[PDB]
């Protein structure tokens, strides 16, 4: 993907984690731990439905159509009836074919791009606490029970609280 | 001393190949189809109104071959037309056919109304033994099989004015018989004629003498021709043999009906879109069912199917 | 002892909703208008050059109806017919009228030529009060109603090369008379054929008699055809009886003219686009007043309104 | 959008920017201020007007038209010229939705990312001297009158010059 | 004490110029260009089965125009027609000609079977110095002009079923002598008919005496008809005058055969699209030589460039 | 681009880059040198032969079309031939020009995406033994031999090795 995260520098993907669509992972004193981060998880599913919405807006209605099969050979205007169809044909083929490739291709950088947005919020939720290891996990220079993890996945983590202790296991 | 904390994202075991704009093939967690490729072969009967022919061409219930006087005064959104009908009357051609079959069909009723025509002078109400009705000899109901009375043919010149606020569709015809005695013996004149006007317009047809392959008994034929009225317009036949007259004239609406050439039977269900395959769902945008359709119907494309992705690139490992 | 430094972007309180592909409608600081939707009402007369056919539709002008006489030799761009129009000549219909009326809008001129016909034997310029001009009994001023002299409706076959270089467009016509009566005191013979041919092609009509509803008088009928003559090639007219023959030939070309209907006024202005509800700017990609266009005209779609964003995201709050 | 600025990681917009599209508020010793940045700006209006000149370029000239309105019943070929021209409108205004759709999720994309682009870079200026607060704003850790501030925002800001009070003061 | 890293991309001194969504002129590194718009001049004769017609029309090959019947029983992918092709025999035209011409085409074979034709009553294998075949009088090899015997043109009332399982293509014909003299003289009727019949269809026609420009020595015309015969339908020809008889079906086949217009000289080579300019390559998407193509083909686009960019974006210098 | 490195925070390109599309220049002790990246350059050469060969995908194939080109005014049924082919080639021109100013901006897009993606996975790689200049160019704050600098470039170098190094040389 353009942003790197999926099938990047996050290794795989967690068969796992079925609550959610991008999640944490931890390793602390008190032993491992995950959760779906919900907002993250929202932004993509609203977007694909909306994607999904509008594709399947404004694709109908028609009552007079010309004739498509014929059961004598005609020539002259049979053959444009004939010509008139196959080159509408072939430009709705083309326009599906299209559609669904530029779509495609924008849903897989979108996903991409959520997990590369929660990568950084988290990043900057931790200030100079943590250390990115490179693979999407931080590591976390100070003590970090099971509260204050849920600190940190529910956006009320006080970097001030622990800088002390972090930069002096840090340096 | 510390903890570690790690970002991640779902996956499963087996996602679904799609197409992207670089890859013909790339795995993500789910997508939906976008091609509806499957019918339940049957025709829903609502909500639109289904016309099923069953032995009858709509040419055949519009003129009046006896098997097919049932559909008198029907109406239809789609008339459908079987494989196995049949004319069972007097052997005919219609040039323009397929023209005459469309205005029908997109005017959607064989409403007809009966007019006061007076012939004078000729015999009334010709049948044959090629078109029963009943037992005995007969025609189509809508047409009138005008000859000789007694020794003469006189020359038909009759009219019939238009003081309605619609467009009157007359349904006329022209008699070829095979033989010049058949000519004479029906028509006392070598050589018959048959005009019909309006005010802005005109066809003058000259019957053609000679044998056709036979077809239910007959070598000699019928043309059928049309000819429409509008309000304010008159309408007059002269003719001085041959003619097959009109009883009167269809009502023409506009409006969304149409025909369609189908074999599928029709069901109790609800469907917007038909095909001749049977109906199909219109909730994906695409179709490749047929090509051939009625209704609010998914656009036809030659893919078979078409994957839209609905979740992430799936990466399992 | 510090500082601190924000980046930002602006925001209005409202802006405008656009779509997108994942969104029906999200807000954008501001969008331009994609869809002309409207007209001023009027034609333009310029740069293009507009023929109103005030009581003349094209057709009746080719011929030569009376009322139309002031037509002869006429060119245009964009000829415009009028709803208000009519016939008041002799009646007549056009097999395949569209393509003719297509053909002659599409060539942009009603120079005519007179050639000299020879027509040995009959009576010329035959007229009708079907048709008057002036007071007195006329015909259409592009043909030529033959009839009998004397007592004789010889067989007519005359021939006109075209020696040119360019090709020619001759308008003739078949009369169908509404009686036997008729027919024999206009044409002795019984039953009338008019045969027109090239080297290459051939047309022959039959005459058609019987009784017609009146118009203007009358209950027969004249049908009109066309032949177009190739440089080399000769034109040939053979008959013998109830042809209604061609006084010369209109002049062919080849170009951007055209021809539309409406009622909208003609005015002093200037619009490369033109529609039956009158002009329209072209600065738009797309438009939605006419799917009926003459001109370099935006492309006609079904939407009212598609609103392009020229600026960012709106969020002027959280 | 994809980048995570614009409505992500910025809150929202300032209605008291009105002489540019981006730019910088600060608040130092000397008091509070706003400016803004030109060449952002500037950007996002060229590729904006790029893109709408592109979509107004060759469009328009005729080429001969057939009929589009009927006054009588004819059958076959009325048929076909009706749905002719049905089925031309019909990919018209396929196109024109389409062609809006993509134009205005990718005007929206750029914008957001000329947003971050800004942001990264006024942050690689600032070497250490400052702290990314996770809202669109650099804490930076040394006294910044206001010729310093300008000097962040016409990329000549010497971190070095700075660093070693900067340092102090962060750890 | 320390070290510097630095990442990069490539650049070359000068790139391609490319448009995009933005931008209508930016330069990347690499491009490769998405029409093709240049022919060798020649029409490949591999894969396709490329029939030149020379000197020779499809409808004449299809009639038998002696100097055509080198073409009898041939079969084709592709027919080619040269603008040098000229007609040889009895002065003809066919209404609705681009239609038999079209059908005629798409069947890809002029495959005929004799048939056994009795015609009881008249004088065969009529012939014209018009048409000459070798140093005497002939006449189309598929046509059979039938004229009085002794002194007397009965009734024709003849009959063909068709048993086989595939369509059969009857050509047809009705002559036009240009003097009642001719009309007598050849058939005693003074006013032929010719009646051609199926079970669902049927068509009369009628001659019309009469001169057409003088072509080959002739001012009398013969007009060409056609009638499809489906399995189990039979043919019925009835006339009694001016009947050009048929000796034959031509067998009605479906498939990927289609005629072109072209001058282009055809060489030994290997292309699948063929174009009336000779043979383009098929490799890229998009073509601008002719909007006629026969094969697998570019599609065409009024573009006579557009290049596709294939690196990055090419920036050398600040 | 939408990432800001091609023609971007890296200011320019390499002419002197010719055996590969991204790849890493270096000053250390030893000298200077120059080194091509593989993965990067083959994936952004593998992502657009992708879209070169779904472009060149299989092309139409029809045999019998209608007439395009006529020697006679005939009218109606001509103006709708002519009418249908004018039509159709008026909607593949625009999707032709369509189709290649999508495909360009987004191969700009993806080549600059991919130039960014490399120099974020060397930022990791460093960790706290190496601060971003700004232009492209880490400063590395310890002894860093062609062995090191190679250990970088193929993704195997060891930031404990040389943190307290690193560390001592950044703040003190
Ligand atoms: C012009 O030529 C035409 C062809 O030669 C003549 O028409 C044929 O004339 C005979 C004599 O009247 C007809 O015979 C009738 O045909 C029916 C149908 O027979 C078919 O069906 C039965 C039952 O299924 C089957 O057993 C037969 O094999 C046939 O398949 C008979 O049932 C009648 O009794 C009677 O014999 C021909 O049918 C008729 N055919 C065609 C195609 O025209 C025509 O008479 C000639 N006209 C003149 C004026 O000479
Ligand atoms: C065959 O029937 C038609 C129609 O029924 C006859 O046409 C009619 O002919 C009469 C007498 O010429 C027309 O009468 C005229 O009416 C006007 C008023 O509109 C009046 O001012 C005149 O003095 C004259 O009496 C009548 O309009 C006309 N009707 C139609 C519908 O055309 C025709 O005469 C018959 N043919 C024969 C040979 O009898
Ligand atoms: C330039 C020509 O483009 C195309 O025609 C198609 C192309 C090439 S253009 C394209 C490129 C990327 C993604 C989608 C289409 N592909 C791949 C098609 C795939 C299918 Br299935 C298809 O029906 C068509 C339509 N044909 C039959 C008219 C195309
Ligand atoms: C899958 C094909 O669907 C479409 O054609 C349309 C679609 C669905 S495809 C699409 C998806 C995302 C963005 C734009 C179009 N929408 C929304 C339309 C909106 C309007 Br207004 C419109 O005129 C059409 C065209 N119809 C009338 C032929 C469509
Ligand atoms: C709304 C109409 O858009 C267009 O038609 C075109 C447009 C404008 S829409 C567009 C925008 C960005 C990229 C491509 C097309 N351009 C630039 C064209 C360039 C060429 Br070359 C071209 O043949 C056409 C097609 N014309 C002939 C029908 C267009
Ligand atoms: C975020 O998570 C923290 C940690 O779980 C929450 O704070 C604690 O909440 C529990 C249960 O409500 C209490 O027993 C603790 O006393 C809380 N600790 C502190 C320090 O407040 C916090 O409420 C959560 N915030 C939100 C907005 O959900
Ligand atoms: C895969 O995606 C499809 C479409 O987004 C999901 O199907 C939807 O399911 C919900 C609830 O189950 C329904 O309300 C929608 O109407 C469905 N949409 C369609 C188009 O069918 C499907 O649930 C997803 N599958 C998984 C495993 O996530
Ligand atoms: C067939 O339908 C037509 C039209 O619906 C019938 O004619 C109408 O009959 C109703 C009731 O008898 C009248 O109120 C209308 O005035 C008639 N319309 C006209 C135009 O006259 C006709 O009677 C129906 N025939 C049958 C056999 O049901
Ligand atoms: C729907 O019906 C059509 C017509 O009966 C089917 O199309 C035919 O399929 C057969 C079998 O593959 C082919 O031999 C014919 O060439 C096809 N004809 C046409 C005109 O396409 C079609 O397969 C059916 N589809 C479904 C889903 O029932
Ligand atoms: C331009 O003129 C056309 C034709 O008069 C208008 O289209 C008609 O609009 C009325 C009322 O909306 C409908 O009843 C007709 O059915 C329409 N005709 C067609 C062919 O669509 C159109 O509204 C006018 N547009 C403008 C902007 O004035
Ligand atoms: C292929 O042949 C066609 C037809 O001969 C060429 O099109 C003609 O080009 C000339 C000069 O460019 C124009 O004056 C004609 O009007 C064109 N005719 C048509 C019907 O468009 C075409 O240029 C040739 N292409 C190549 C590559 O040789
Ligand atoms: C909106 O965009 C158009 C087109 O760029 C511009 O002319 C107009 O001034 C803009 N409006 C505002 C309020 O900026
Ligand atoms: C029309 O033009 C021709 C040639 O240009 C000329 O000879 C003829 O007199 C003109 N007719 C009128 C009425 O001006
Ligand atoms: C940048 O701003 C400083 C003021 O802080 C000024 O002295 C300097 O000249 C400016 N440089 C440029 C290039 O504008
Ligand atoms: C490449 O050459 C063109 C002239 O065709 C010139 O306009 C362009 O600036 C050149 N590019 C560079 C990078 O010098
Ligand atoms: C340019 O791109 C084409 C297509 O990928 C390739 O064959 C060619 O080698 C490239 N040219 C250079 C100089 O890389
Ligand atoms: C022409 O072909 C048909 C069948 O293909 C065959 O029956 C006939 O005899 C052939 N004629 C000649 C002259 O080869
Ligand atoms: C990486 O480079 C180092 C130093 O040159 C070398 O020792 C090591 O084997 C290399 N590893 C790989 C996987 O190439």
């Amino acid at each position: 993907g353009l942003f790197g995260a999926i099938a990047g520098f996050i290794e795989n993907g967690w068969e796992g984690m079925i609550d959610g669509w991008y999640g944490f992972r931890h390793q602390n004193s008190e032993g491992t731990g995950q959760a779906a981060d919900l907002k993250s998880t929202q932004a993509a599913i609203d977007q694909i439905n909306g994607k999904l919405n509008r594709v399947i807006e404004k694709t109908n209605e028609k009552f007079h159509q010309i004739e498509k099969e014929f059961s004598e050979v005609e020539g002259r205007i049979q053959d444009l009836e004939k010509y008139v169809e196959d080159t509408k044909i072939d430009l709705w083929s083309y326009n599906a074919e299209l559609l669904v490739a530029l779509e495609n291709q924008h849903t897989i950088d979108l996903t991409d791009s959520e997990m590369n947005k929660l990568f950084e919020k988290t990043g900057r939720q931790l200030r100079e606490n943590a250390e990115d290891m490179g693979n999407g996990c931080f590591k976390i220079y100070h003590k970090c029970d099971n509260a204050c993890i849920e600190s940190i996945r529910n956006g009320t983590y006080d970097h001030d609280v622990y800088r002390d202790e972090a930069l002096n296991n840090r340096f | 001393p510390g903890a570690t904390l790690c970002l991640g994202h779902h996956a499963v075991p087996n996602g679904t190949l799609v197409k992207t704009i670089t890859d013909d093939q790339i795995e993500v967690t789910n997508a939906t189809e976008l091609v509806q490729s499957s019918s339940t072969g049957k025709i829903c009967n609502n909500p639109h109104r289904i016309l099923d022919g069953i032995d009858c061409t709509l040419i055949d219930a519009l003129l009046g071959d006896p098997h097919c006087d049932v559909f008198q005064n029907e109406t239809w959104d789609l008339f459908v037309e079987r494989s196995k009908a049949f004319s069972n009357c007097y052997p005919y051609d219609v040039p323009d056919y397929a023209s005459l079959r469309s205005l029908v069909a997109s005017s959607g009723t064989l409403e007809f109304i009966t007019e006061g025509f007076t012939w004078t002078g000729v015999t009334q109400n010709g049948g044959s033994n090629a078109c029963k009705r009943g037992p005995g000899s007969g025609f189509f109901s809508r047409l009138n099989w005008l000859t000789k009375s007694g020794s003469t043919y006189p020359v038909l010149n009759v009219t019939m004015p238009n003081n309605d606020n619609f467009d009157k569709l007359y349904i006329w015809g022209v008699h070829h018989p095979s033989t010049n005695q058949e000519q004479t013996s029906l028509y006392v004149q070598a050589s018959g004629r048959v005009t019909v006007s309006t005010r802005r317009s005109q066809q003058t047809i000259i019957p053609n003498i000679g044998s056709r392959p036979w077809v239910r008994g007959l070598s000699s034929r019928i043309s059928i021709y049309w000819t429409i009225v509008k309000p304010g317009d008159v309408l007059v036949i002269n003719s001085n043999g041959n003619l097959i007259a009109p009883r009167g004239y269809f009502k023409m609406r506009t409006g969304k009906s149409s025909i369609m050439r189908s074999d599928a039977p029709i069901d109790t269900c609800i469907s917007e879109c038909i095909t001749p395959n049977g109906s199909i769902p219109n909730d994906k945008p695409f179709q490749n069912v047929n090509k051939i359709t009625y209704g609010a119907c998914p656009k036809y494309v030659k893919q078979n199917t078409l994957k839209l992705a609905t979740g992430m690139r799936n990466v399992p490992e």
